[PDB]
RNA sequence: UUAAAUACGCGACGGGGAUUGUAAGUGGCAGAGUGGCCUUGCUGCCACGAUCCACUGAGAUCCCGCGUCGCACGGAUUCGU
RNA sequence: AUGAAUGAAUUAACGAGAUUCCCACUGUCCCUGUCUACUAUCCAGCGAAACCACAGCCAAGGGAACGGGCUUGGCGGAAUC
RNA sequence: AACCCGGGCGCGAGCCCGGGCGGAGCGGCCGUCGGUGCAGAUCUUGGUGGUAGUAGCAAAUAUUCAAAUGAGAACUUUGAAGGCCGAAGAGGAGAAAGGUUCCAUGUGAACGGCACUUGCACAUGGGUAAGCCGAUCCUAAGGGAAGGGGUAACCCCG
RNA sequence: AGACCGAUAGCGAACAAGUACCGCGAGGGAAAGAUGAAAAGGACUUUGAAAAGAGAGUCAAAGAGUGCUUGAAAUUGCCGG
């Protein structure tokens, strides 16, 4: 999923990641009390895919569990979502967050150093 | 119990089952005239078992 | 006979009137039984 | 294709247990697929591909805790107290501790020796 | 009917009101009761603190915004005398 | 045009039996609103019947005296939801 | 011959030809036979259009994310997460009834009111083992076998 | 045997016919024929989710290609006026 350049421009790239919060409120206020839980997956699975602009994405079965923990009828207001971005393929993976409570800011940094560490 | 046990309703009702097998492959091939379609052939679930 | 069955509480599972106790899987003297009463509506 | 539906059969026939507590490795497909037979199933049961899940848990604990918050009175003014008025205990219940015990101290009186066989005919029917 | 690298454009932050109303953590004791301990004695302690106060006009925000980050460089389809 | 075992009268208890009054209450009502759910709508897929001599505008009139159509007047851009 | 299209005659019922198709039977005159002519009968049977890509596939809110396998995956199968079932709106054992529907392997034209790799669809194989379970033996409303007698007799009481 | 019928006719039944199927039962009860002179009954190759399709082969003829002689009507598509 495209952090493509490709060539630009800065930003060398292919995958890298970049965390984004997905507000669920305004479709899940839209679905059932009850029936809630569902449609929230479905926000997470159709933001990514605007925001990343990619038609192929992978959410993370932490995402469900999250989502899913209050139960049926209760969603979280939001989740951080980590969503990393690689290939000529150009498809989305997702995953779950963390945060102490806070700010949207530089969380490109913490992936670009992340990869940065990997190696020998 | 048994489950009703008979043998001379049982066998009979095994017989029609016995009976109610395709026809063989051969038969369609020697063979005078035919859809070969047999035809007395029955089902679990639809129409129903007479004696 | 008006004696019908034993069957157990636990399991579910049917062993006689002369059996003192269930065994389906190691149910194994657990002695929770109860006869078939014996026939409704 | 897989089938697994019929290890499913199995491996709950001899875990002996049921169908939504025994679990199959997602890595082992192939191998358990290849048991057609009981004594395969045995062997990846043994070897701990194939197991019986434990499944949440209980209540007796609130329960329980529930008989000492009985033990220890409580909620004996009127409202959390109900079932009907007698039905929670029909005093016919405690008669029968009452009646049981007032003959069982009149017995035990008299063979410790306290009072005389007139009186004792006549407290009895008191 | 809107906006589009000829743009305060979108998402994510949060600042405002106008939104609801006293958090989690933390302490005290009006107040339950009960037990043991410390000490010459006096005296006090610990324990499990039912309920309350205290640190708080706290957390959440279908509405509204300026300071950062990410994306916004685009093309399908059509034909009229 | 009541009337005594074609039973008369009378009457406590009982009753998804018939009629009436009161208090309680309330959206039945003044008089309607918002809201949920499943439908609706739109998409993919599956896929029917009833019915069908008939083309299918209105106002009048006429006619077997209750006309989508004759007659005179008047109107109508089709198709589609 | 039949059929389709047209050309000619006859008011006309109907006759005739040309072209294509078809690929074996077909007429005319006279004299006779007669299951001898339809638009219709809430006519029969068959086929077929519009109705229509329309109604239904809607009340337990039930799945979602990853993954397996596969030519193909919303519905097959694994895991996780989340629920629902509770005298059984979905647990266990059975009577009747069904009648092989069970197990396995291989398929996918039809079914499943949709997809289908799946299945209780299709095909081929395979499975049910009793001295101690039940049948079985007994006897209960009664089905009664057995005189005699009505009744031709069927048949019916005893 | 025939001024009989000739596959909606003749028997209900030209064939798998009292079959398939309906009814608890007594009883009720269909639709169902035709490649070609000869199987010569569609190799070989390309393609494809499957069937199938393309190309070619056999024959006098494949709109003779398997409920395969002829092939109306009612109807559908495309197309021409």
């Amino acid at each position: 999923m495209s952090e493509k350049k490709r060539g630009a421009g800065t930003r060398k790239d292919e995958v890298v990641t970049r965390e984004y919060t997905i507000n669920l409120h305004k479709r899940l206020h839209g679905c059932t009390f009850k029936k809630k839980a569902p449609n929230a997956i479905k926000e997470i699975r159709k933001f990514a895919q605007k925001a990343m602009g990619t038609t192929d994405i992978r959410i993370d079965v932490k995402l469900n569990k999250a989502i899913w923990t209050n139960g049926i009828r209760s969603v979280p207001r939001r989740v951080r979502v980590r969503i990393s971005r690689k290939r000529n393929d150009e498809e989305d993976a997702k995953e779950e967050l963390y945060s102490l409570v806070t700010v949207a800011e530089i969380p490109a940094e913490g992936l670009k150093g992340l990869g940065t560490k990997v190696v020998e | 119990m048994p489950s009703h046990k008979t043998f001379r309703i049982k066998q009979k009702l095994a017989k029609k089952q016995r009976q109610n097998r395709p026809i063989p492959y051969w038969i369609r091939m020697r063979t005078d005239n035919t859809i070969r379609y047999n035809a007395k052939r029955r089902h679990w679930r639809r129409t129903k078992l007479g004696f | 006979y008006n004696q019908d069955k034993m069957i157990c509480r636990k399991c579910y599972a049917r062993l006689h009137p002369r059996a003192v106790n269930c065994r389906k899987k190691k149910c194994g003297h657990s002695n929770q039984l109860r006869p078939k009463k014996k026939i409704k509506n | 294709m897989v089938s697994l539906k019929l290890q499913k059969r199995l491996a709950s026939s001899v875990l002996k247990c049921g169908k939504g507590k025994v679990w199959l490795d997602p890595n082992e497909v192939n191998e358990i697929s290849m048991a057609n037979s009981r004594q395969n199933i045995r062997k990846l049961v043994k070897d701990g591909f194939i197991i019986r899940k434990p499944q949440k848990i209980h209540s007796r604990s609130r329960a329980r805790r529930a008989h000492e918050a009985k033990q220890k009175g409580r909620h004996s003014g009127y409202g959390k107290r109900r079932g009907t008025r007698e039905a929670r205990l029909p005093t016919k219940i405690l008669w029968m501790r009452r009646m049981r015990v007032l003959r069982r101290l009149l017995r035990k009186y008299r063979e410790a020796k306290k009072i005389d066989k007139h009186m004792y005919h006549d407290m009895y029917l008191k």
